[PDB]
RNA sequence: UACCUGGUUGAUCCUGCCAGUAGCAUAUGCUUGUCUCAAAGAUUAAGCCAUGCAUGUCUAAGUACGCACGGCCGGUACAGUGAAACUGCGAAUGGCUCAUUAAAUCAGUUAUGGUUCCUUUGGUCGCUCGUACUUGGAUAACUGUGGUAAUUCU
RNA sequence: UGGUGACUCUAGAUAACCUCGGGCCGAUCGCACGCCGGCGGCGACGACCCAUUCGAACGUCUGCCCUAUCAACUUUCGAUGGUAGUCGCCGUGCCUACCAUGGUGACCACGGGUGACGGGGAAUCAGGGUUCGAUUCCGGAGAGGGAGCCUGAGAAACGGCUACCACAUCCAAGGAAGGCAGCAGGCGCGCAAAUUACCCACUCCCGACCCGGGGAGGUAGUGACGAAAAAUAACAAUACAGGACUCUUUCGAGGCCCUGUAAUUGGAAUGAGUCCACUUUAAAUCCUUUAACGAGGAUCCAUUGGAGGGCAAGUCUGGUGCCAGCAGCCGCGGUAAUUCCAGCUCCAAUAGCGUAUAUUAAAGUUGCUGCAGUUAAAAAGCUCGUAGUUGGAUCUCUCUCGGCCGAAGCGUUUACUUUGAAAAAAUUAGAGUGUUCAAAGCAGGCCGCCUGGAUACCGCAGCUAGGAAUAAUGGAAUAGGACCGCGGUUCUAUUUUGUUG
RNA sequence: UCGCUACUACCGAUUGGAUGGUUUAGUGAGGCCCUCGGAUCGGCCCCGCCGGGGUGCCCUGGCGGAGCGCUGAGAAGACGGUCGAACUUGACUAUCUAGAGGAAGUAAAAGUCGUAACAAGGUUUCCGUAGGUGAACCUGCGGAAGGAUCAUUA
């Protein structure tokens, strides 16, 4: 092409967010922003296809239109704006919270939270470096930048930000014995602790994963989230914890929670 | 670039040998005993099973503590036993090898209105499954080839618009009460 | 469903090919009552093209002295709705086709510590020691006078 | 100061420069209104630089069909490399000057061809394979053929411009305007392919934008490409010089079960149509739902090929007489034709069935699995020989640190094997789900709640970790060999002398 | 060995014509870059007719004029560079096209002379190689048995 791309096809789009076949030829296209476009959920698909809340795709234009929708604390009117991981949607006029974690399956969920856990979000340390008369900053995978951080924090590690100010409140460091989520490949959005973390120099450093029933899982570096120190969440987790049951056992949940009906 | 889908599939294979007596004869036979219209209901039958056959073949080369086998394996034993093909004891997955046509074909419901006599005949069941009177469970069934599953058998009845079952008599009695 | 069958000789056993057989795809013939999906000027000529349409765009928030409407109140800078034109942005996407092209394209895998990036999102934006309670000149739309057989010409 | 596996990185300091074809440091719009002439709160536009997002570009490794009646190519004119620069967004013979004489080639370069855009995929298939992939997704290219630009973040852009070559429209003859491989439509070509229809309601995109626009896309029309379901009748009473079951030695006795060359009788059932209404939809249609009419030669008739063998099914009758013609092959026809032309009857598939051509299986008739070579087609006249291919026995984890448990090193290097992580979706396989069944779909279910939208497969090449059999390979043979502590020569760390030379 | 009707392809005179692809040489539209150029458009001056303010002098408002004044903006056009479509003529070709002559194989042939071969096929046959003919062929040399001998006597 000569520019830029401004169309998605939709058999070409994320397979997680679920589209089916036969609706249409496009997907909604993600805007560009904090995230990247195979890793974040367009307000489109939260609104229409997720909640249920509207219908078509005139109906979240008029949604969005009336300011109802904060994404991370700011009043969002863009209905292809990509909310990513850890990122808080917060609906006022029927009093509702959600954040976007990813559940067992490498999907995003619908997870309901409290307003009382809305006012802040962790994100992941992605690059830091000093200038501009010696000031340091952080860059985050939100970009978002936050000069003057604390000296201990280092690459791949974890804050929380306070969603009203924009500020550090505290963190917690990349060491063993932390527990993690996955944001990618296929062990994503599974949640375990962590092992050990072999170096690979000019290459990717694995970093092996173990679960709270004892599956030990690997993944790239990259793909590791630290969401709370020891193991306690810093975050609430999906109705399942973060800990994928294998089909058969998937089966037989299903099999034996059909017999509680009557 | 169109919103259609291009995902069909046959349903049947013809064979490979065109005039061969003893195929023929074999397959006028269960024509005749079930009341099929054409050979392609058979060569129909012939396919979904040598499809289970096949998915059986494939899945006895992997051991028995195989995850694949243990899964994929129960999920085929419970089809087969939920639409009454299979017994419950027979489940192990080398009884199906020992399935026939001709147990695929006693759960069409074409035959299961002949079986709980709701007919008088084979192809009394044809007509009285196309002509809208024979429902399932609340609704009319149109067509003779659908399998009845094991559940679904004790609802089998006479579609309460109809005159055999329901009362408001058809085209042609009312015209002899006019006529009356 | 891991398959064969007719044809060389007076008869036989072989080599061996012809011929049948079953799909699948393009054409085509004869026939065609219902109902659900569904391809469709690729192959030959990346041959040639009447006519019409396929790319435009205004919020409270760049520029309103069009009475084009109407509206207070008539010294009230500009009530409002607003065509036009200036300005901004898009038109580089989407659609179509397969002529080129044989380590080329492309696929997987890496690299930019060898580069640009409208936009979006976050940062930064009294960090410089040296008429402002607001600066200057044009130009459309409009009015008015024309040219050319003829153009989204001027 | 902070970093990476590694900076000539990021910051810091100093001396200067800073482009008149100038580098930022706001002469901008709106809404509520104010607090003590000042101090104001939310926005909208901007904006150098940094980061991010969306990309783009240029590279790394490995991989592709046919051809030797293509065996040497590249190098004046850049071919391979070195130095200095020019250009360019930047790395580079990208280009220029001066040098060096190199670079690729049986492991098939170079040249030619392709009825070659490449992949994801599709057909067939025991296992191995073979062939197709223009075609809706990803990537490339191109807008009649080459070439050059403007604008812009992005184009060597063609629903932009400027030329030239090729066509071609108007003209008052001076001039003017072109580009359907967009959607329709036309001509031509051909064996070979649909409407100059309706709409932005869906899916999404663009714009100053909740408002406008979109032949993108959706909806209809044509459509036996192809795939799914599926009518063309069912039933009962009689009768048969029909069959079967109980008795009679047998004649023959029966609603006990079946059958029909009964155009025998008889009502009961129903769609196809015709058609009000609702529903569907942007508005319509279609299907679904319902009025009313709607079947007895139920004329509301089912066709396409065949009846010698391959191969299911008539040496029946009439005609023709090696003619006409049939026949894929074998064969048929010369006066009794099982084969032609027909009538009857029968067979096969059945709303479908013939024919032609491509291709796959059959083909173990291309053979890796897995063929052949005395006489059927075939072992070179003999020998030497480089590349290739193939090669006999043999050999049973530790040092400096942190809290015995982790770093760091290995050991000679690999092939092999097993695990891991990374591998677009759709397709394929496969789980769940009564589309009225099915092909499909990604839905649904319960009396506001409860769900699902799994999973496998994803060659070769590249990462990772365990195994150590097999197979290649090293390790000391004139010991400039291992391990030890002994001495010399050269360079040299940065702690040591309260700071200070 | 020797008689009839037609096609395929090549040679094929004709220095028959028309068009591609590679290069030799010459030419070179148009754009861009450079060096010039300077049609026009301002501005600042200087006087002249003159107001006010301050105090003969300075700043202001209307103009007017002239100067090869001295600066800014700038069109046409040219030199040179570069990119490069294209044109002209040669060579190598390749392809579309008109023409007597003859050439080879193909469709049959049931037409005439011998009888080469298969029997010891009436000269066993076959192989290579040289020579001669109406021709199947014949002959000189050297093989083979696929021979008509698996054998011939101290």
């Amino acid at each position: 092409a000569r520019g830029p791309k401004k169309h998605l096809k939709r058999v070409a789009a994320p397979k997680h967010w679920m589209l089916d076949k036969l609706t249409g030829v496009f997907a909604p296209r993600p805007s560009t922003g904090p995230h990247k476009l195979r890793e974040c959920l367009p307000l489109i698909i939260f609104l229409r296809n997720r909640l249920k809340y509207a219908l078509t795709g005139d109906e979240v234009k008029k949604i969005c239109m009336q300011r109802f929708i904060k994404i991370d604390g700011k009043v969002r009117t863009d209905i292809t704006y990509p909310a990513g991981f850890m990122d808080v949607i917060s609906i006022d006029k029927t009093g509702e919270n959600f954040r976007l974690i990813y559940d067992t399956k490498g999907r995003f969920a619908v997870h309901r939270i409290t307003p009382e856990e809305a006012k802040y979000k962790l994100c992941k340390v992605r690059k830091i470096f000093v200038g501009t008369k010696g000031i340091p900053h952080l860059v985050t995978h939100d970009a978002r930048t936050i000069r003057y951080p604390d000296p201990l924090i280092k690459v791949n590690d974890t804050i929380q930000i306070d969603l009203e100010t924009g500020k550090i409140t505290d963190f917690i460091k990349f060491d063993t014995g932390n527990l993690c989520m996955v944001t990618g490949g296929a062990n994503l959005g599974r949640i375990g602790v962590i092992t050990n973390r072999e170096r690979h120099p000019g290459s990717f450093d694995v970093v092996h994963v173990k679960d709270a029933n004892g599956n030990s899982f690997a993944t790239r570096l990259s793909n590791i989230f630290v969401i709370g120190k020891g193991n306690k969440p810093w975050i609430s987790l999906p109705r399942g914890k973060g800990i994928r049951l294998t089909i058969a056992e998937e089966r037989d949940k299903r099999l034996a929670a059909k017999q509680s009906s009557g | 670039p169109v919103a259609r889908s291009w995902v069909c599939r046959k349903t049947y294979v013809t064979p490979r040998r065109p005039f061969e007596k003893s195929r023929l004869d074999q397959e006028l036979k269960l024509i005749g005993e079930y009341g099929l219209r054409n050979k392609r209901e058979v060569w129909r039958v012939k396919f979904t099973l040598a499809k289970i056959r096949k998915a059986a073949r494939e899945l006895l080369t992997l051991d028995e503590k195989d995850p694949r086998r243990l899964f994929e394996g129960n999920a085929l034993l419970r089809r087969l036993v939920r639409i009454g093909v299979l017994d419950e004891g027979k489940m192990k997955l080398d009884y199906i090898l020992g399935l026939k046509i001709e147990d695929f074909l006693e759960r069409r419901l074409q035959t299961q209105v002949f079986k709980l006599g709701l007919a008088k005949s084979i192809h009394h069941a044809r007509v009285l499954i196309r002509q809208r009177h024979i429902r399932v469970r609340k609704q009319v069934v149109n067509i003779p080839s659908f399998i009845v599953r094991l559940d679904s058998q004790k609802h089998i009845d006479f579609s309460l618009r109809s005159p055999y079952g329901g009362g408001r008599p058809g085209r042609v009695k009312r015209k002899n009460a006019k006529k009356g």
